[PDB]
C-alpha cells in the first residue's frame, strides 16, 4: 500500500533506457515518448517490457493515455500498490 | 507458513533445530480456550505430524 | 634442445594416457554434472514449490 | 481456507484424476519431476516469445484495416485492445466484430466489452 516511487522511476528510467538506445541522463522523468525516438507501434514494446520486468499487469483502460515517463512510473507504481487487495 | 512449506516439501528432517516463543496477553475468560495450544495442534495436524 | 625432446615424448605419450581414460573420466564428468544440478538455491525452489 | 465447496466434489472423474495426480507427486522420484520442470519452463519462454511477436503483427494488421474503414487518414490502432490481447481478455467473438467494426467504420476507440471467466463444468455424480 505504501510504494517507493524512487525505485519504481530509477528502474522505469533504465528499462526505457536500454529498450530505445539512449543513455540515462537524456531520459528525464519529464520527458515525452515522442520525442525520445518513441513511435506508436513502440509505445507498445516499451509497455510490454515495463510489465515483463515488474511482473504486474497494467490497467489498459489508464495505459491508452500514457505519454510521458512520469505517468509511466505513476501506473506502474499504482498497480503494485493494489497487490494484496 | 515457512513451517508448513518445509515440513511438505520433507525439508524439516535436516534443519536445525528451532526455539520460537508464542505469547498472548492474559487469560481471564470465563472459558478455558487457549488459541496458543489450538494454533499448534492446527499446525501438527494440517501437516498430519 | 635435448630437455625439450624428452618434454615433447612426455606430452605425446600424455596425450595417449589422457585419452586411454577417457570414457572412465567421461562418465565422471557426467555424474559431477549430475548430482551438481541437485545442491543449488534453484532445487531448493522447486521443491518448496512442489 | 478458501476453497469454494465446488473443488471438493466427488464425482467419479475425480476418483480417476487421483491416480494420475498421486502417481505424479508420490510415484515419480523428485530429479526427474526437476528435470522435467527445468524443460518445460525453456518451452513456455520460446512460446510467450511467439506469441508477443503476434501480436505486435495483429496491431499492424488492425492499423492497416482502420485506413479501408475510415477511407482516408485514420492509421493509428488501440493499444488497450493490444495489452488485452496479450493477456488473454477477448473471446474469438468480440475479436471478429472488432474487426467488421473497423472495417466498415473505422472507429479504432470501439472495444468490445470484456470476456467474463469460464466456470467449473459439472454434470452430476459422473464429472
Ligand atoms: C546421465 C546422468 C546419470 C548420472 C547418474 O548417476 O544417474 C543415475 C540416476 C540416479 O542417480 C541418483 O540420483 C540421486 C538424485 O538425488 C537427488 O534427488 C533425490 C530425489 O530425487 C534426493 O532429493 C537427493 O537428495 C537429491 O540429491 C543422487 O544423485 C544419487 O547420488 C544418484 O545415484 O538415475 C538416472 O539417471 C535416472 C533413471 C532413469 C532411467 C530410465
Ligand atoms: C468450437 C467450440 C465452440 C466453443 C467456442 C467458445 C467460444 C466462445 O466462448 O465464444 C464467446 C461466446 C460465449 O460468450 C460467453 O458467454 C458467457 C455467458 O455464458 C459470458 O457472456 C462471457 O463473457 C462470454 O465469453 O460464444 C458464443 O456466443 C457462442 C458460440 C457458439 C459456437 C459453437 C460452435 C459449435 C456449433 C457447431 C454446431 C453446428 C450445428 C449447426
Ligand atoms: C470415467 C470418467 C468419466 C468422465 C468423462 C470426462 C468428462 C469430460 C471432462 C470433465 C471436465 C474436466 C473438468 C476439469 O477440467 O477439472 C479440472 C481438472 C482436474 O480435476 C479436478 O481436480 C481438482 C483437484 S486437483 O486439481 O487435481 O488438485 C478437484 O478439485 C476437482 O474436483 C477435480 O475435478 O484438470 C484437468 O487437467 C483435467 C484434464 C483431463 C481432461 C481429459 C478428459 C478425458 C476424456
Amino acid at each position: 500500500a505504501a510504494v517507493d516511487k524512487a525505485k519504481v522511476l530509477e528502474d522505469v528510467r533504465s528499462i526505457i533506457s536500454t529498450q530505445l538506445g539512449t543513455e540515462l541522463e537524456k531520459v528525464a522523468p519529464e520527458a515525452k515518448f515522442v520525442d525520445l525516438g518513441a513511435d506508436s507501434l513502440d509505445t507498445v514494446e516499451i509497455m510490454m517490457a515495463l510489465e515483463e520486468k515488474f511482473e504486474i499487469a497494467l490497467e489498459e483502460e489508464g495505459a491508452e493515455k500514457i505519454a510521458t515517463v512520469q505517468d509511466a512510473a505513476d501506473m506502474i507504481a499504482a498497480q503494485i500498490a493494489a497487490k494484496g487487495n | 507458513g515457512s513451517l508448513v512449506c518445509q515440513i511438505y516439501s520433507g525439508l524439516f528432517n535436516k534443519q536445525i533445530s528451532k526455539n520460537i516463543l508464542l505469547v498472548n496477553p492474559k487469560t481471564t475468560s470465563n472459558n478455558l480456550v487457549d488459541y496458543n495450544v489450538l494454533l499448534i495442534q492446527a499446525l501438527a495436524g494440517e501437516t498430519e505430524m | 634442445p635435448l630437455t625439450r625432446a624428452v618434454l615433447a615424448v612426455v606430452r605425446v605419450r600424455e596425450l595417449l594416457r589422457a585419452l586411454l581414460l577417457l570414457p572412465f573420466s567421461a562418465v565422471g564428468g557426467a555424474v559431477a554434472a549430475w548430482q551438481g544440478l541437485f545442491n543449488s538455491q534453484r532445487y531448493e525452489n522447486f521443491l518448496m514449490s512442489e | 481456507t478458501d476453497i469454494p465447496w465446488a473443488e471438493k466434489r466427488w464425482t467419479l472423474f475425480s476418483t480417476v484424476w487421483y491416480l494420475v495426480q498421486q502417481l505424479r507427486f508420490v510415484g515419480t522420484p523428485p530429479a526427474l519431476r526437476y528435470v522435467a520442470f527445468l524443460g518445460w519452463r525453456a518451452l513456455m519462454f520460446q512460446v510467450y516469445a511467439a506469441h508477443k511477436a503476434l501480436v505486435l503483427w495483429q496491431c499492424k494488421l488492425d492499423a492497416g484495416l482502420a485506413r479501408i474503414g475510415s477511407g482516408g487518414a485514420t492509421a493509428t490502432f488501440s493499444k488497450t485492445m493490444a495489452l488485452r490481447r496479450l493477456h488473454w481478455r477477448n473471446s474469438p467473438l468480440a475479436e471478429a466484430l472488432y474487426a467488421l467494426n473497423l472495417y466498415k467504420t473505422g472507429r479504432v476507440h470501439l472495444l468490445p466489452p470484456v470476456a467474463k471467466p469460464i466456470p467449473r463444468p459439472t454434470f452430476f455424480w459422473l464429472f
